[PDB]
């Protein structure tokens, strides 16, 4: 079996925001079940996690680290795929159910937050992402950040790493290409990667914003609420590496 | 501290 074949496998299912249309839509009410479905979804992130070949043999504080660090770009990544097949339109793809269209776009402060999760779906359709890219690419998300001090199985996780930064270097060489457009290809693929950390950024600017202002009454269930609890004095305390390919 | 995210990793699925 080929590792991207494994990776293929193991993509989560497909899960429904459960949002009642009958009602009206509201910023708030978008932004509450978008939280709720966003616990769900990191759940099942986990059990995903757990099945990529040679995660489970990193030391246990380093499988919750990089859960911890990647949550929100896994999510923004698996989002901006979802949104790129379901749509050609300017479309957030959240749930079947839950679809940001350009009506639901007009909602108070809904682009000022949704516009970073639009250059994710913008990117890889412009740069015609393949599913096999998207797969290496998603795992690489997982892997693109680590403490400043390293991780307890740091020599493995380096290994880990390179064997899909190598998985991605194959599903582009099966992209009809030459040496120069397969360069070209895997320079703009890693500088998407590394976009990411900027996407994310933004993100949880507005995440952690949105969880530390009680006033606001926006609910985080159980699983957001703890990785959020978790992250804000890491990036207080400058506690993050972020892997970059290109400088 | 982390302790959903710690039982997730933990338990058998
Ligand atoms: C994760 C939350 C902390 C966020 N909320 C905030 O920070 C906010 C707005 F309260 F401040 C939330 O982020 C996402 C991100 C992705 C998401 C979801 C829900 N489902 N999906 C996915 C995931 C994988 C997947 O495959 N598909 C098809 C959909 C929520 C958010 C962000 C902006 C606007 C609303 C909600």
């Amino acid at each position: 079996p080929t590792l991207v074949s494994l990776l293929e496998v193991i993509e989560p299912e497909v899960l429904y925001a459960g949002y009642d249309s009958s009602v009206p839509d509201s910023t708030w009410r978008i932004m509450t079940t978008l939280n709720m479905l966003g616990g769900r979804q990191m759940i099942a992130a986990v059990k995903w996690a757990k099945a990529i070949p040679g995660f489970r043999n990193l030391h246990l504080d380093d499988q919750m680290t990089l859960l911890q660090y990647s949550w929100m770009s896994l999510m923004a990544f698996a989002l901006g795929w979802r949104s790129y097949r379901q749509s050609s339109a300017n479309l957030l793809c959240f749930a079947p159910d839950l679809i940001i269209n350009e009506q639901r776009m007009t909602l108070p402060d809904m682009y000022d937050q949704c516009k970073h999760m639009l250059y994710v779906s913008s990117e890889l359709h412009r740069l015609q992402v393949s599913y096999e890219e998207y797969l290496c690419m998603k795992t690489l998300l997982l892997l693109s950040s680590v403490p400043k001090d390293g991780l307890k199985s740091q020599a493995l996780f380096d290994e880990i790493r390179m064997t899909y930064i190598k998985e991605l270097g194959k599903a582009i060489v099966k992209r009809e290409g030459n040496s120069s457009q397969n360069s070209q290809r895997f320079y703009q693929l890693t500088k998407l990667l590394d976009s990411m950390h900027e996407v994310v950024e933004n993100l949880l600017n507005y995440c952690f914003q949105t969880f530390l202002d009680k006033t606001m009454s926006i609910e985080f269930p159980e699983m957001l609420a703890e990785i959020i609890t978790n992250q804000i004095p890491k990036y207080s305390n400058g506690n993050i590496k972020k892997l970059l390919f290109h400088q | 501290e982390n302790a959903l995210l710690r039982y997730l990793l933990d338990k058998d699925d």
